[PDB]
């Protein structure tokens, strides 16, 4: 016998279970954060401002539209030696985030520095001929 | 392992403590609280657990009690910002005792016909918003003479407390610790996000707590720290205790003509014979709930210790306890409540008053016709210590105080803190993406 | 023997180089560009329209994503008879875009205008049969 | 000059402040600029003019 809850995940509460299984409702959390009258103007503004900055991101990385998307840039072990499984069904966002904290800023300029500088030079290469 | 590649997430539920600005939101319908722009209230709003995650609360931190601070005071400035200046109502008061002393009968003389329509207009003043002149009869005038132009309140603005809501902004949310054992902080288990905020009214009040919040099923005593003489204690009651508020004076008042195209309104005659303001408290529910409160004082301050003695400590209006039933501010001696250590109490009203402190211009209340009545219930308290002593567990004497009027509240806003969420994020995987 | 900069362009120093070379540092130079308090909040949804006002150009073109792409707008010869390399090779940015700086709103027209229409009408076709 | 200043009051929680009473002699303000900097900065001034 299973109780059940209505549809899926209310909000943030997926944080602290496995990775694995809070992949589940990215669709779901992602719509919900993105998604007096100057003080309130001057919030807007910056929310705006923090809605593109993603989107810039995600659209430089060849991401945009997505939510999970691959790139083509190896994990450095050095970070962490965890496998796969190790990681993705024995530990939570929140901890997860955490571990690699410091190295947030080094993958996301490699991302680009690295990977997106080849895809356009080669693209452009690759259409002339 | 296996071959590890980078991927990117978004939506990820994680997120760090951020302090930001909270929308108001209202019950929508001059009062100072009901502001003309305020979002609508959520007529279902929704609260989530979040359970297999806790959360670090600590009420002393809770930046939303400084945002309150300033917004509820704007609000007031902005209210009764055209108001009427006392200034040529400084003129010195020829004063006697009325008969029946803490009301005078005076006269002056201004401002004789300054291209206007006025005349002497005797009137009644109280003793707790004149100065004596010791050098005269002695006489009195405005207490604020040497100190900075006052303003009479508007009489179209009302002072009812207003249960404003406060939800959060895009990109932030509000949490919410529902441990009923929750003191000043630590790592609350029972963590749930709450969409926006209940309504909370702004009560101003010196001594005790009213019209707030009950304790979850027992008396709740808080503190940053119980053996830091520098600090407050923090009582939430498990049930209220019963007062009712009384001016039974029946007063009139006449507008009276200041200059081309201005009035004020004084204290016109009294109804009947002049009485003092009062209230009168239920001893049953107050006793009943100091048992309650010594119990759990007990845990941390003795088994046999003397507390509760008479009031003391501060100026008159830290030393009585203060609140503003109908408009009117009214200062009475909370020591019956405390007069008898381990019920009509005597009070007075002053019409020249400070919003928690005021420099320069100040607020006097009009004269409010006919007689006031409210009814009201203690829900929570300040204690204070009374300074060193033997460490023996004789005494520890906890008098009613706290002048900080940000703890009113903070006594509410110790269930929720603010986070940032950040739904970017990065995880290895197990491919490379298909790059051509 | 080579004396070497430390990484990449600093900032614009590429727009008087031909376009050739100037084309390497086009991610450099994009994320730079793309990303008292009453004065900035207007600066800052000024700064938000000129952003999206690009995007949505791209976006149109199809051309989101990418800091080089292709169209299908053949190249009038009347707008310059250069050929590619006695452009590319020979001639900076700035020198460029004064050279067509006529044509702007005739090509961005023509892109519209022929081509999305094209896209756009044909796409639903072949969706259909 | 070693000066003092008095607040008077101008009106009802008004007050305003006045020169008061002078300490010493009084005597005139000045500057005291170096000739040798200033006449040597006029040379290369001139110099420049002349061009
Ligand atoms: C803790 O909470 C309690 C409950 O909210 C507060 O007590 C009440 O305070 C309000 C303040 O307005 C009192 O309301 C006033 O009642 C007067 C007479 O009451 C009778 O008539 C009204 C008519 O609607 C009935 O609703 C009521 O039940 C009674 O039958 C009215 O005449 C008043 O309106 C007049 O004054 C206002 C002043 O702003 C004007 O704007 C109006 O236009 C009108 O002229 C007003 O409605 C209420 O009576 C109080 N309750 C009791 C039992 O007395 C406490 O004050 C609060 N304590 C703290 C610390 O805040
Ligand atoms: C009630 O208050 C006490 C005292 O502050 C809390 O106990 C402390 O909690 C902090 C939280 O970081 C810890 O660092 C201390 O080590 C705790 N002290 C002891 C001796 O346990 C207690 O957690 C509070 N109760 C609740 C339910 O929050
Ligand atoms: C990984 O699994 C083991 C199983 O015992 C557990 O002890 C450990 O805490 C897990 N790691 C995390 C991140 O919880
Ligand atoms: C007040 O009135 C009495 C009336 O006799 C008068 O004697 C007295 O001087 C007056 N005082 C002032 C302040 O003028
Ligand atoms: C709190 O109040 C309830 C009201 O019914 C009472 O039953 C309970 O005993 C009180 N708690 C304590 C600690 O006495
Ligand atoms: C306290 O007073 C309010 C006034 O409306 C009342 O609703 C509430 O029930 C009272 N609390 C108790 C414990 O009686
Ligand atoms: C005050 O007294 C007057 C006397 O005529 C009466 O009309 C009025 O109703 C009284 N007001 C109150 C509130 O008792
Ligand atoms: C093209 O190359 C020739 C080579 O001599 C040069 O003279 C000319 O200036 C170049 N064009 C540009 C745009 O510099």
């Amino acid at each position: 016998a299973v109780g059940i809850g209505a549809v899926f995940l209310g909000f943030l509460g997926a944080a602290g279970s496995t990775m694995g299984a809070a992949s589940m409702t990215l669709t779901v959390q992602a719509r919900q954060l993105l998604s007096w009258g100057i003080k309130q103007l001057q919030a807007r503004v910056l929310a705006v401002e923090r809605y593109l900055k993603d989107q810039q991101l995600l659209g430089i990385w060849g991401c945009s539209g997505k939510l999970i998307c691959c790139t083509a840039v190896p994990w450095n072990t050095s970070w962490s030696n965890k496998s796969y499984n190790q990681i993705w069904n024995n530990m939570t966002w929140m901890e997860w985030e955490r571990e690699i904290d410091n190295y947030t800023s080094l993958i996301y300029t490699l991302i680009e520095d690295s990977q997106n500088q080849q895809e356009k030079n080669e693209q452009e290469l690759l259409e002339l001929d | 392992a296996e071959q590890l590649w980078v991927t990117v997430y978004y939506g990820v539920p994680v997120w760090k403590e951020a302090t930001t600005t909270l929308f108001c939101a209202s019950d929508a319908r001059r009062n100072v609280w009901a502001t003309h722009a305020c979002v609508p209230t959520d007529p279902n709003p929704q609260e989530v657990v979040l359970e297999n995650v806790t959360e670090n609360f600590n009420m002393w931190k809770n930046n939303m009690v400084e945002q309150m601070h300033e917004d509820i005071i704007s609000l007031w400035d902005q209210s009764l910002k055209p108001c009427v200046k006392l200034t040529p109502l400084c003129v010195t008061l020829n004063c006697t005792d009325l008969r029946n002393g803490e009301i005078k009968n005076c006269s002056f003389n201004i401002t004789t016909s300054m291209r206007d329509k006025v005349q002497k207009e005797y009137a009644l003043f109280y003793k707790l918003d004149v100065v004596p002149i010791k050098n005269d009869n002695t006489s009195y005038r405005l207490i604020s003479c040497n100190t900075s132009v006052i303003t009479q309140a508007c009489p179209k603005v009302s002072f009812e407390p207003i249960p404003i809501h406060y939800c959060a902004p895009a990109g932030f949310a509000i949490l919410k610790c529902n441990d009923k054992k929750f003191n000043g902080t630590g790592p609350c288990t029972n963590v749930s996000t709450v969409q926006c905020t209940h309504g909370i009214r702004p009560v101003v009040s010196t001594q005790l707590l009213l019209n707030g919040s009950l304790a979850e099923e027992e008396v709740v005593i808080r503190s940053a720290n119980f053996t830091d003489n520098a600090k407050i204690i923090i009582v939430q009651l498990n049930k209220s205790v019963e007062i009712n508020c009384t001016r039974p004076n029946n007063n009139t008042r006449k507008s009276i003509h200041i200059g081309p195209g201005r009035w004020f309104y004084t204290t016109g005659e009294i109804i009947g014979d002049i009485r003092q303001a009062h209230c009168n408290i239920s001893g049953t529910k107050w006793n009943d709930t100091l048992k309650q409160i010594v119990v759990k004082l007990k845990e941390q301050f003795g088994n046999k210790t003397i507390v509760f003695n008479h009031s003391s400590g501060g100026d008159p209006e830290i030393v009585m306890h203060s609140f503003n039933c109908g408009g009117e501010f009214f200062y009475c001696n909370s020591t019956q409540l405390f007069n008898s250590t381990w019920i009509v109490l005597p009070c007075r009203i002053k019409q020249i008053v400070n919003m928690w402190q005021e420099v320069g211009k100040a607020m006097y209340a009009p004269p409010i016709k006919g007689q006031i009545r409210c009814s009201s219930n203690i829900t929570g308290l300040i204690l204070i210590r009374d300074g060193g002593k033997n460490r023996s567990e004789n005494t520890e004497i906890f008098r009613p105080g706290g002048g900080d009027m940000r703890d009113n509240w903070r006594s509410e806003l110790y269930k929720y803190k603010v986070v940032k969420i950040e739904p970017l994020g990065i995880a290895p995987t197990k491919c490379k993406r298909r790059v051509v």
